[PDB]
């Protein structure tokens, strides 16, 4: 059933003049500068002010339509540029020495040796984005393909736009439409999921699968014929792969190994281009289609079959569990934010599989030997998948403050949790404490053993060894899969478990990435660092309503800055501050893991192989006895491989440079609002609004300092800007050089 | 305990004794009006110093003032 | 409509834009302004 | 009086509360009547339930048997409430409503313990006081 | 076992393996205290009847991780 | 109640661990059950001494190792008396008159544990020198 | 015979919605879609397994005989209307098929359905 209300508010441009016109004490104007940031903060937090939870979900409805266009607009904007202003046509003549650049300069007051000699007939900034390598595999041959794209993608960046106008301002969905969740979850697998893959099977079968066929063999790319050519032409296609003469037919009687030329188990990688056999991608996406579209049919809607989730809920319950699971169907469509932690974490953590399956499978042609992508499109993801963790850490603590009922949930699992919250935290802190010992305190040993000179009491491989047996043994049976458990694997689901190199064009493409002393060494810092990274996110999700020290931290809100100096002091008791805390954290733990994988692929596995077949890699395997130390840490990571990017001066890596001290200007900024407080800087207003009282002229909204949150979230929102962007211009001079 | 001071200031708005976290606070008669109250700390050695009273106060400066003081297991909140 | 312009941050970007816009015309015309010569 | 022991909610939970403190010094009790079977968070964690009562919880602090009432006097409209604080290993039974009525409202009788009968810039100041053992914020 | 014999640390990890089973193959034992008691009836927390299973768990535990490393 | 009703506690095949070691248990004098604690945390103390240690691969190993292993107990049975002069001031008598809340043996505790905390230590320097 | 596949809701809405269960469906349409449906795979096994199969004319021989079996089927369908309603007599139910209310067009539904898929199905195989 659909119901609607139509126009329920009209197309005014006189709420603009307005401010503050969402809320209540907002729309009444400012009278400190505070104002300004009370209402900066609470514009898209929507139940703030919204007590109707149908009216309150009819705006996000339509926010995400504004922002599916702004994606939309940003996605035509690569496309755009991919076609005038990128040396694309160019590189896919040669993949292998040309830079993939976009982003051409202005020539203006010295930022025109930004546009360096990169390759081709070409001067600009060298990219790391990989749409060069997503455009070589979707097929793109032409650049009047990345044209009419951007301009497809803005026609639909502006019907995105409107259909935000058409569902909020025009025609508002109800909450009985908005709640029935088994038919969403229906279509989404089915129809955005489903379809998806199929439909990116119909594309990759009949356009990429052809093209990117020929470019391997690689005749040219002007005398590669046209994508639509391939539909219209029956003999053309048919000459490579020669399936299609028999057309549809072996799809429509069942004898379907028929198709064992195109829609293949191949499974290594294409050694001519490094990249995941397309062949291949093509039968993923068609057993995806058919898997989410089975996974489709499966809840209940108005035709009487199907699982409901509220009878699925119930009964799973156990003896250790009291009520098991019910009334957490009723959570879930009750409570936007308790959907969005769970929508977050299992997205940051999907984009760091994303990560990690990308540099071991790689996915494109010439993004595994281009060094310069293979790491920008791991940290990125790893980087994105951290903030949205901290999210999922966030909006489950918003439901624990203003969605959670404990008249619904009386034991149950919130409830069973919440009733031994301090068995949960408190083992958690010791294992955090015990990864801390025997991790980060098994490299000052290391250091001591060093720096004492005496290499047989530190751990290493020559040394007192702690071998990764788990993590060897996995790597082994994973290796011995191709003919014993995967027998119509040809090769191993990747050369990062075991088996022989690849190279393309002189560089190497994947190589086992082997797992020793030094490799468990750092493994458990990622273990330590990830399970604070949960201490502290975890602790501010079940202390949110109350403990022991305050009784109603749920009445003083999510974000309330303290609850005084009282009982020595209650500094940072919120769950906002708990979120605030792991924000660093979550900069300790990925900062480290790309220190973890930028290091070992330039010692271990990327590199130079020479034509007679042994590799010789970039920073010359010195990550098993020199990564052991912090020292080796120190010298052979980070003081050593940044002399690229502080001798980017002068060269077109110049940007980089500034931007490595940039963002050391910027961390350093953000050191000053968290080592501060609020009562210091506000009566350096009364000394200074003096002043401007003095000359006649002082303003009427009456300046005050900031908030101490806000305080706080300046501290920390430069302190991430000043730490990541500094690890964005490291990578960058780093790789550029090198790779 | 803390120290809890009541000046003459105080407007009897009661916004201050409904605040306290403990009930350290109470409104008494006052007698230069006999119509009007004034806040009371008759149970000092349980204010934990949270200031949530102060920030109920409405006149410009307070009738009510925390002044930290020694500190004992009841003012420090442990439930241990 | 005209009463959204006069709000303050789309006239904290617009003037921040021509004074910027200045600036860059100047240099791109006149380059090197170190001394007044 | 405490009538102990009422009987307590029906719980079964908690490792948040009422430890070993409260077997060496000073522990906590609250007691009000429940007017319906309605549930209510806990200081501890959240459920109890609200019985036909004589109602009582041996809760950890003063703290929480007065945000206990600050909750229950809103969501429940209960205003019977009677708070304790315990005999041997306690001080003061009947800590609110010290008056019988809450006092939150003004009642004849009571004291006005520290009043200071002037303005805060009217305190004497520290320099004032030097080795001097009167407060410097004290009549 | 740089400091004891080769065929001497495997005494270890027999003599855990029995301390390995009993832990959790003790409190496993629903019908216990049946007879015989202890040799010269020493008041100890468990039966000789139970406690030889311990030793024969044990050496089939003990059994398994040997030859398992 | 105080504490939380699970299906596993207050197991009966875990309290007859707890209800039986020589510190919980029921008729042991203060001067032995000390002993039963050193000889069990005395025999293992050497364990870590002598294959992890400075010289471990020497005469040379096991002696020296184990000369720490009774040099940590010596440490122990200080900190074992610094707690007896701290919690227990004169003893003050409490709710149970334990070995562990009102003291009454405490330094039958401490010199019961460093009997075999030097006891125990040598006998694996027995067990592991010889034999 | 109560549990659980004669009493589940996943079966109890497929068995009634079906057009020999369905309430308002009429005996020349609740024939036609039962018609409908099970001349339409008939023609399913003759044009690939025949007695033959690899000709022109594979799949014009093996929807001739899809239609073969059909009109035999309306004869079938008769017999059970000219047996089983002999004088048509009612019975304690008198749906469709306890007595015959509807019979003499349901022959023909069928008729109607079961040709008329053959004749909707030679042109996806054959043709198109
Ligand atoms: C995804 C967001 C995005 C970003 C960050 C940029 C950024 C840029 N664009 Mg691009 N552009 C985009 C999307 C984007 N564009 C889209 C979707 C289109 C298709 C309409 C274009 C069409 C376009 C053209 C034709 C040109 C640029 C140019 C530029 C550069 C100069 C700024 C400018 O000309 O703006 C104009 C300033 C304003 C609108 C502010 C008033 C700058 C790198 C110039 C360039 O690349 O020079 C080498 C240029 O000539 N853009
Ligand atoms: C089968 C057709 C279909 C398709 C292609 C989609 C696709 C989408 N829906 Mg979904 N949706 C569907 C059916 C479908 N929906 C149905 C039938 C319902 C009601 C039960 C919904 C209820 C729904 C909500 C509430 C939301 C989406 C949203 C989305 C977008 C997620 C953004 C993205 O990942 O890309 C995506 C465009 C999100 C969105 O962007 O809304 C504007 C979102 O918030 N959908
Ligand atoms: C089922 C998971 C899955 C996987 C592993 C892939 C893999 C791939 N996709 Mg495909 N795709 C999928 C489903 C998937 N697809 C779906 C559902 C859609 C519709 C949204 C698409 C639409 C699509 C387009 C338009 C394109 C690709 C492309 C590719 C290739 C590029 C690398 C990449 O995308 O990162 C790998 C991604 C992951 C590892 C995360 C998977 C995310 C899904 C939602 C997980 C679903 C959960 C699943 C049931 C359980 C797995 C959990 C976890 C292990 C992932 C790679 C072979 C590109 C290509 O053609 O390259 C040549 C390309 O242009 N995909
Ligand atoms: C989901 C999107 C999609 C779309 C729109 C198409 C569309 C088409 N396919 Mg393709 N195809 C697809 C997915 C898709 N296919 C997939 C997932 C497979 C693998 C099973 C194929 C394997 C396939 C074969 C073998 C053939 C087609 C053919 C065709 C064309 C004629 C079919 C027809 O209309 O009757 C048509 C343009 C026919 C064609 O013209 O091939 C060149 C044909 O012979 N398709
Ligand atoms: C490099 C600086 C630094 C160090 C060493 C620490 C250390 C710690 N942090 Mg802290 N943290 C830091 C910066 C640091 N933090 C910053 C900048 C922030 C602001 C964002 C925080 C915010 C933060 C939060 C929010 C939390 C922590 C927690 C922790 C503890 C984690 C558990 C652990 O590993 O215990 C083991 C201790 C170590 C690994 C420290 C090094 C010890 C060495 C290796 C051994 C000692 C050698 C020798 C015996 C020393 C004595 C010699 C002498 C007596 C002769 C640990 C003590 C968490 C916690 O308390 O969990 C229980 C926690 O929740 N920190
Ligand atoms: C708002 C600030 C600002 C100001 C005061 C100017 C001023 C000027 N522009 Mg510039 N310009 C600006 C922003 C500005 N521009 C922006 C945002 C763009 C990108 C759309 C340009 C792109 C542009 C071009 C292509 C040209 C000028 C030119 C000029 C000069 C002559 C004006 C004319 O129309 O002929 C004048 C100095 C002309 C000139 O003299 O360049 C040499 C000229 O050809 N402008
Ligand atoms: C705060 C210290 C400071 C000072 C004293 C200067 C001074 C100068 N800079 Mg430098 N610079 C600075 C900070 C500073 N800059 C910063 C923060 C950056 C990074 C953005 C730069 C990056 C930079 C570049 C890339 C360039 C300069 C240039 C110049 C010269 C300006 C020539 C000109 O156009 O004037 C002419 C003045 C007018 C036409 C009138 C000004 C009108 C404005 C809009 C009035 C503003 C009122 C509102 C002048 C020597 C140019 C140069 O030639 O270097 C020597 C030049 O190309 N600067
Ligand atoms: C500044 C004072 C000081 C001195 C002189 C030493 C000396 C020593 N330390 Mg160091 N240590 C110190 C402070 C000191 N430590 C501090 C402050 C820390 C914390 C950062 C450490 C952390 C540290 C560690 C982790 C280790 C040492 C070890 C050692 C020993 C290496 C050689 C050896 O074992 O011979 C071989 C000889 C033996 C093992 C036996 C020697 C005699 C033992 C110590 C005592 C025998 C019992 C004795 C009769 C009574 C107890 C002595 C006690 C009361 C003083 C050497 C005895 C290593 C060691 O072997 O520990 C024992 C070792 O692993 N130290
Ligand atoms: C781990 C195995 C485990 O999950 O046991 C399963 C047990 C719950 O099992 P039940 O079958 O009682 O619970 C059923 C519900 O969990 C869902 O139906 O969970 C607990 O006892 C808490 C787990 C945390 C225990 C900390 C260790
Ligand atoms: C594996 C396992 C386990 C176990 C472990 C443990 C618990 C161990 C311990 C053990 C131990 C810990 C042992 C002990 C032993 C001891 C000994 C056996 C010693 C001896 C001693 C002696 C001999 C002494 C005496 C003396 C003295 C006192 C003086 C005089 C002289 C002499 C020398 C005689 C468990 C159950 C947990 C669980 C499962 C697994
Ligand atoms: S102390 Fe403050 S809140 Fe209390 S009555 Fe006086 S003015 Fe009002
Ligand atoms: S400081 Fe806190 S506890 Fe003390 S009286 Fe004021 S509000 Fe109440």
């Amino acid at each position: 059933k659909i119901v609607i209300d139509k126009d329920p508010v009209s197309t005014s441009f006189d709420k603009w003049a307005v401010p503050g016109h969402f809320s209540r004490t907002l729309a009444k104007g400012p009278k400190t500068t505070t104002w300004i940031w009370n209402l900066h903060a609470d514009v898209h937090d929507f139940d703030s002010y919204t007590s109707d939870l149908e009216e309150v979900s009819r705006k996000i409805f339509s926010a995400h339509f504004g922002h599916l266009a702004v994606v939309f607009i940003w996605l035509s904007g690569a496309y755009f540029h991919g076609a005038r202003f990128s040396n694309y046509e160019a590189w896919l003549s040669n993949p292998t020495t040309i830079k993939p650049s976009a982003q051409v300069v202005w020539p203006i007051v010295g930022q025109e040796i930004l546009n360096g000699d990169v390759g081709g007939g070409f001067q600009g900034i060298q990219i790391t984005s990989g749409l060069f390598q997503m455009w070589r595999a979707s097929g793109i041959t032409t650049e009047l393909q990345l044209y009419v794209t951007a301009i497809g993608a803005l026609v639909m960046a502006a019907l995105m736009l409107f259909a935000g106008w058409f569902h909020y301002h025009k025609a508002a969905p109800k909450l009985e439409w908005f709640q029935n969740a088994e038919s969403m979850m229906n279509h989404h697998l089915g129809g955005l999921f489903g379809l998806g893959s199929l439909s990116w099977a119909g594309h990759q079968i009949h356009v990429s699968l052809p093209v990117n066929k020929l470019l391997d063999s690689g005749v040219s790319p002007q005398e590669i014929p046209l994508p639509h050519e391939f539909i219209l032409n029956k003999d053309l296609i048919a000459q490579l792969y020669p399936s299609f003469g028999q057309g549809l037919t072996p799809f429509f009687t069942l004898n379907w190994n028929e198709y064992s030329d195109f829609l293949t188990f191949k499974g290594g990688l294409n050694p001519v281009t490094g990249g995941l056999w397309l062949s291949d991608s093509a039968h993923h996406h068609l057993a995806i289609a058919v898997l989410f579209i089975v996974a489709g049919h499966m809840y209940r809607t108005n035709w009487g079959i199907g699982h409901s989730m509220k009878e699925m809920y119930d009964s799973h319950k156990g003896p250790f569990t009291g009520e098991g699971h019910k009334g957490v169907y009723e959570i879930f469509t009750n409570s936007w934010h308790a959907q969005l932690s769970l929508n977050l974490a299992l997205f940051g953590s999907l984009s760091i599989i994303v990560a990690h399956h990308m540099y071991s499978m790689p996915p494109y042609p010439y993004l595994a030997t281009d060094y310069a992508t293979s790491l920008c499109l791991f940290t990125h993801h790893v980087w994105i998948g951290g903030f949205l963790i901290v999210g999922a850490g966030a909006h489950a603590a918003i439901f624990m403050v203003r969605d959670y009922d404990p008249a619904q949930n009386y034991n149950n699992l919130v409830d069973r949790v919440l009733r031994h919250r301090d068995a949960i935290i408190s083992h958690l802190n010791w294992v955090c404490i015990f990864l801390g010992f025997h991790s980060f305190g098994l490299y000052i040993h290391n250091d001591t053993m060093r720096a004492l000179g005496r290499p047989q009491d530190m751990f290493s491989d020559a040394a007192i060894q702690l071998q990764p047996v788990f993590a060897q043994w996995v790597q082994g049976v994973n290796s011995a899969a191709a003919g014993n458990t995967a027998p119509n694997a040809l090769a191993n689901a990747s050369y990062a478990f075991g088996g022989d190199i690849v190279s393309v064009g002189g560089k190497v493409a994947m190589m086992p990435i082997s797992l020793g002393t030094a490799d468990f060494l750092v493994h458990h810092i990622h273990a330590f660092t990830i399970h604070v990274t949960v201490l502290i996110l975890l602790k501010g999700v079940l202390f949110a309503r109350n403990s022991r020290l305050i009784p109603d931290k749920a009445n003083l809100g999510f974000r309330f800055p303290c609850d005084g100096p009282g009982r020595g002091g209650t500094c940072q008791v919120s769950a906002w501050d708990h979120v605030f805390l792991g924000l660093f954290w979550m900069y300790n733990s990925l900062s480290v893991v790309l220190f973890h994988f930028s290091w070992k692929m330039q010692s271990d596995v990327w590199g130079n192989v020479t034509a007679d077949g042994a590799v010789s890699h970039i920073t010359g395997n010195n990550f098993a006895q020199g990564a052991i130390t912090i020292n080796g840490w120190l010298r052979d990571f980070l003081w050593a491989q940044a002399s690229q990017v502080i001798q980017s001066y002068g060269s077109a890596l110049s940007a980089y440079g500034l931007m490595f001290l940039g963002a050391h200007f910027i961390w350093a900024f953000s050191l000053m609002f968290l080592f501060s407080g609020r009562g210091y800087w506000q009566e350096l207003i009364e000394s200074i609004v003096w002043a401007h009282n003095k000359l006649k002229f002082a303003p009427s909204i009456q300046p005050r300092a900031l908030s101490i949150t806000q305080g706080r979230a300046v501290g920390v929102a430069h302190y991430l800007l000043g730490g990541i962007a500094t690890t964005w211009s490291f990578f960058h001079a780093r790789i550029i050089s090198v790779g | 305990a803390h120290t809890v001071k009541i000046y003459d200031t105080c407007i009897g708005c009661t916004q201050c004794v409904r605040a306290c976290p403990t009930d350290v606070l109470e409104m008494v008669p006052w007698d230069g009006c006999r119509a009007n109250q004034i806040a009371s700390a008759p149970r000092t050695e349980d204010c934990v110093g949270c200031k949530r009273c102060e920030s109920a106060c409405p006149t410009d400066f307070l009738s009510i003032r925390v002044y930290l003081g020694a500190e004992t297991t009841r003012s420090m909140g442990l439930g241990y | 409509f005209s009463k959204y312009l006069s709000t303050a941050p789309v006239i904290g970007t617009l003037t921040a834009f021509f004074l910027a816009g200045l600036l860059i015309e100047i240099n791109r015309f006149n380059p090197d302004l170190l001394v007044y010569p | 009086t405490l009538n102990l022991n009422a009987p307590t909610p029906i719980f079964g939970g908690s490792t948040g509360g009422l430890l070993r403190k409260a077997e060496v010094e000073e522990f906590y009790s609250i007691t009000w009547t429940g007017k319906s079977e309605t549930v209510f968070e806990l200081p501890t964690g959240g459920a109890a339930i609200m019985r036909a009562g004589e109602n009582l919880l041996r809760l950890a602090r003063k703290e929480q048997c007065i945000a206990l009432g600050a909750q229950l006097k809103d969501k429940f409209k209960i205003t019977d409430y009677k708070i304790y604080r315990v005999y041997p290993s306690g001080e003061v039974q009947f800590l609110h409503p010290k008056d019988g009525v809450f006092p939150e409202k003004v009642n004849p009788g009571r004291v006005a313990v520290g009043s200071n009968k002037r303005r805060i810039g009217q305190n004497p100041d520290p320099a004032k006081l030097k080795f001097k053992g009167q407060e410097t914020f004290d009549s | 076992t740089q400091s004891v014999g080769e065929a001497a640390e495997k005494s270890f990890v027999m003599l855990a393996s029995v301390l390995f089973a009993g832990a959790v193959g003790g409190p496993g034992i629903k019908m216990k205290g049946q007879g015989p008691a202890w040799p010269f009836n020493a008041q100890i927390p468990f039966t000789p009847s139970e406690f030889l299973a311990v030793t024969a768990l044990g050496h089939i535990i003990g059994t398994g991780v040997i030859l398992g490393i | 109640i105080g504490h939380l009703s699970t299906p596993i506690s207050n197991s009966s095949a875990v309290n007859g661990l707890l209800a039986n070691l020589p510190a919980y248990r029921k008729g042991l004098t203060p001067r032995l059950r000390g002993l039963e604690i050193g000889m069990a945390h005395g025999y293992f103390l050497t364990g870590p001494f002598v294959e992890l240690g400075p010289l471990r691969n020497t005469d040379g190993g096991i002696l020296y190792g184990s000369l720490s292993a009774v040099g940590l107990v010596v440490i122990l049975t200080a900190c074992l008396a610094l707690y007896g002069k701290a919690n227990f001031s004169g003893s003050s008598k409490s709710k149970d008159a334990t070995l562990w809340e009102s003291g009454e043996g405490w330094s039958d505790f401490v010199s019961g544990w460093l009997i075999g905390g030097a006891g125990s230590v040598g006998f694996a320097y027995l067990l592991l020198q010889y034999i």
